[PDB]
Protein backbone atom coordinates (compact mmCIF):
# COMPACT_ATOMS: atom_id res chain seq x y z
CA UNK A 1 0.00 0.00 0.00
CA UNK A 2 1.63 3.24 -1.20
CA UNK A 3 -0.26 6.40 -1.84
CA UNK A 4 2.40 8.36 -3.79
CA UNK A 5 0.64 12.23 -4.52
CA UNK A 6 -1.23 11.86 -1.11
CA UNK A 7 -1.14 10.94 1.70
CA UNK A 8 -3.52 7.56 3.18
CA UNK A 9 -4.44 9.57 6.35
CA UNK A 10 -5.51 12.78 3.96
CA UNK A 11 -7.58 10.66 1.93
CA UNK A 12 -10.81 10.90 4.04
CA UNK A 13 -10.86 15.16 3.60
CA UNK A 14 -10.97 15.65 -0.08
CA UNK A 15 -13.08 15.56 -3.21
CA UNK A 16 -11.51 13.73 -6.03
CA UNK A 17 -13.76 14.78 -9.35
CA UNK A 18 -13.45 11.09 -10.77
CA UNK A 19 -11.74 7.80 -9.04
CA UNK A 20 -10.79 4.78 -11.63
CA UNK A 21 -10.44 1.07 -10.26
CA UNK A 22 -7.37 -1.39 -11.91
CA UNK A 23 -7.49 -4.96 -11.72
CA UNK A 24 -5.24 -7.60 -13.23
CA UNK A 25 -2.95 -10.58 -12.23
CA UNK A 26 0.53 -9.98 -10.81
CA UNK A 27 3.00 -12.86 -10.09
CA UNK A 28 3.28 -11.20 -6.49
CA UNK A 29 7.14 -10.44 -7.25
CA UNK A 30 6.69 -8.02 -9.88
CA UNK A 31 4.43 -5.38 -7.93
CA UNK A 32 7.53 -3.08 -7.73
CA UNK A 33 6.90 -2.34 -11.54
CA UNK A 34 3.59 -0.49 -10.92
CA UNK A 35 5.39 2.62 -9.29
CA UNK A 36 5.97 5.38 -11.49
CA UNK A 37 9.36 5.78 -13.60
CA UNK A 38 9.97 2.24 -13.77
CA UNK A 39 10.83 -0.04 -16.39
CA UNK A 40 10.37 -4.12 -16.85
CA UNK A 41 8.49 -6.16 -18.96
CA UNK A 42 5.37 -5.24 -17.32
CA UNK A 43 6.31 -1.56 -17.35
CA UNK A 44 7.40 -1.31 -20.87
CA UNK A 45 5.13 -3.62 -22.95
CA UNK A 46 1.75 -3.99 -20.65
CA UNK A 47 0.49 -1.67 -18.06
CA UNK A 48 2.32 2.22 -18.34
CA UNK A 49 2.24 4.69 -15.58
CA UNK A 50 2.91 8.55 -15.81
CA UNK A 51 5.40 9.55 -14.08
CA UNK A 52 3.01 12.33 -12.36
CA UNK A 53 0.67 10.07 -10.62
CA UNK A 54 -1.75 10.83 -8.05
CA UNK A 55 -3.26 7.79 -6.77
CA UNK A 56 -2.66 4.40 -4.61
CA UNK A 57 -1.49 0.95 -5.59
CA UNK A 58 -3.18 -1.49 -3.46
CA UNK A 59 -1.95 -5.16 -3.53
CA UNK A 60 -2.63 -8.11 -1.24
CA UNK A 61 -3.05 -15.66 -17.02
CA UNK A 62 -1.23 -14.77 -19.98
CA UNK A 63 1.46 -11.71 -20.52
CA UNK A 64 3.23 -9.99 -23.11
CA UNK A 65 6.58 -11.38 -24.44
CA UNK A 66 7.65 -8.85 -27.36
CA UNK A 67 6.32 -5.42 -28.83
CA UNK A 68 8.21 -2.72 -31.07
CA UNK A 69 8.01 0.22 -28.95
CA UNK A 70 6.75 1.31 -25.49
CA UNK A 71 3.60 2.50 -24.68
CA UNK A 72 2.28 5.57 -23.32
CA UNK A 73 1.04 6.36 -20.15
CA UNK A 74 -2.93 4.42 -19.72
CA UNK A 75 -2.78 2.38 -23.06
CA UNK A 76 -4.32 -0.67 -23.87
CA UNK A 77 -3.91 -2.86 -26.46
CA UNK A 78 -6.19 -5.58 -27.65
CA UNK A 79 -4.23 -6.98 -30.48
CA UNK A 80 -2.53 -10.68 -30.94
CA UNK A 81 3.46 -12.99 -29.22
CA UNK A 82 1.94 -13.48 -25.79
CA UNK A 83 2.66 -16.35 -23.49
CA UNK A 84 2.73 -17.42 -19.68
CA UNK A 85 -3.73 -5.40 -7.09
CA UNK A 86 -5.67 -2.68 -6.97
CA UNK A 87 -4.36 0.49 -9.07
CA UNK A 88 -6.93 3.96 -7.57
CA UNK A 89 -6.40 7.00 -9.76
CA UNK A 90 -7.76 10.62 -8.87
CA UNK A 91 -7.48 14.11 -10.53
CA UNK A 92 -7.52 17.08 -8.74
CA UNK A 93 -17.77 19.38 -9.32
CA UNK A 94 -16.98 17.23 -6.65
CA UNK A 95 -19.63 13.98 -7.09
CA UNK A 96 -17.29 11.51 -5.63
CA UNK A 97 -16.45 13.41 -2.39
CA UNK A 98 -16.12 12.02 1.04
CA UNK A 99 -17.59 11.68 4.45
CA UNK A 100 -17.88 14.96 6.51
CA UNK A 101 -20.67 16.24 8.38
CA UNK A 102 -21.43 19.60 7.48
CA UNK A 103 -22.68 22.95 9.46
CA UNK A 104 -24.72 25.61 8.39
CA UNK A 105 -23.31 28.96 6.83
CA UNK A 106 -21.90 32.25 9.02
CA UNK A 107 -21.97 35.38 7.14
CA UNK A 108 -19.67 38.29 8.08
CA UNK A 109 -17.04 36.88 10.23
CA UNK A 110 -13.47 35.71 9.23
CA UNK A 111 -13.95 31.66 9.66
CA UNK A 112 -12.25 28.74 8.03
CA UNK A 113 -14.25 27.48 5.74
CA UNK A 114 -13.81 24.26 3.61
CA UNK A 115 -15.74 24.32 0.25
CA UNK A 116 -15.62 20.71 -1.08
CA UNK A 117 -12.00 20.96 -0.90
CA UNK A 118 -10.72 24.20 -0.85
CA UNK A 119 -9.35 25.72 2.64
CA UNK A 120 -8.77 29.24 3.69
CA UNK A 121 -10.09 31.77 5.80
CA UNK A 122 -12.14 35.19 5.11
CA UNK A 123 -15.75 36.71 5.52
CA UNK A 124 -18.05 35.45 3.29
CA UNK A 125 -21.09 37.99 2.26
CA UNK A 126 -23.51 37.94 -0.89
CA UNK A 127 -22.52 38.43 -4.14
CA UNK A 128 -23.49 40.41 -7.17
CA UNK A 129 -21.41 38.70 -9.48
CA UNK A 130 -24.52 36.87 -11.64
CA UNK A 131 -23.00 33.88 -13.05
CA UNK A 132 -24.27 31.49 -15.30
CA UNK A 133 -25.23 27.90 -15.17
CA UNK A 134 -21.89 26.49 -15.17
CA UNK A 135 -19.65 27.61 -12.67
CA UNK A 136 -18.42 26.41 -9.38
CA UNK A 137 -16.20 29.15 -8.25
CA UNK A 138 -14.70 32.34 -9.82
CA UNK A 139 -11.44 34.65 -9.99
CA UNK A 140 -9.86 37.70 -10.16
CA UNK A 141 -7.42 39.72 -12.00
CA UNK A 142 -4.56 38.66 -9.79
CA UNK A 143 -5.79 34.47 -10.16
CA UNK A 144 -6.98 33.97 -6.76
CA UNK A 145 -10.37 33.05 -5.57
CA UNK B 1 4.52 29.13 -10.34
CA UNK B 2 4.82 25.85 -8.98
CA UNK B 3 8.45 25.94 -9.64
CA UNK B 4 9.03 22.30 -9.87
CA UNK B 5 6.69 21.59 -6.94
CA UNK B 6 3.01 19.72 -6.87
CA UNK B 7 1.34 22.78 -6.95
CA UNK B 8 1.08 26.67 -6.51
CA UNK B 9 -1.39 27.00 -3.33
CA UNK B 10 -0.03 26.07 -0.47
CA UNK B 11 -3.09 25.14 1.40
CA UNK B 12 -3.35 22.48 -1.33
CA UNK B 13 0.00 20.64 -0.24
CA UNK B 14 -0.83 21.24 4.02
CA UNK B 15 -4.31 19.32 2.90
CA UNK B 16 -3.03 16.72 0.69
CA UNK B 17 0.15 15.92 2.36
CA UNK B 18 1.62 14.80 5.82
CA UNK B 19 4.14 16.86 6.72
CA UNK B 20 7.49 15.08 6.63
CA UNK B 21 6.70 14.82 2.66
CA UNK B 22 5.03 18.32 2.57
CA UNK B 23 8.68 19.78 3.40
CA UNK B 24 10.47 19.23 -0.16
CA UNK B 25 7.45 21.29 -1.54
CA UNK B 26 6.96 23.90 0.45
CA UNK B 27 11.33 24.60 0.05
CA UNK B 28 10.74 24.66 -3.28
CA UNK B 29 7.84 27.32 -3.17
CA UNK B 30 9.80 29.51 -0.56
CA UNK B 31 13.26 29.44 -2.61
CA UNK B 32 11.44 30.71 -5.45
CA UNK B 33 9.71 33.59 -3.55
CA UNK B 34 12.89 34.38 -2.05
CA UNK B 35 14.51 34.43 -5.49
CA UNK B 36 11.69 36.54 -7.16
CA UNK B 37 11.80 39.03 -3.73
CA UNK B 38 15.87 39.62 -4.31
CA UNK B 39 15.60 40.24 -7.62
CA UNK B 40 12.38 42.87 -6.79
CA UNK B 41 14.13 44.55 -4.41
CA UNK B 42 17.50 45.03 -6.33
CA UNK B 43 15.68 46.60 -9.69
CA UNK B 44 13.85 48.39 -6.88
CA UNK B 45 17.44 50.18 -5.46
CA UNK B 46 18.79 50.68 -9.06
CA UNK B 47 16.16 52.33 -9.79
CA UNK B 48 15.89 54.54 -7.23
CA UNK B 49 19.21 55.66 -7.21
Amino acid sequence: FKCYGVSPTKLNDLCFTNVYADSFVIRGDEVRQIAPGQTGKIADYNYKLPDDFTGCVIAWYLYRLFRKSNLKPFERDISTPLQSVVVLSFELPATVCGPKKSTNLVKNKCVNFNFNGLTGTGVLTESNKKFLPFQQFGRDIADTT
Amino acid sequence: SNFGAISSVLNDILSRLDPPEAEVQIDRLITGRLQSLQTYVTQQLIRAA
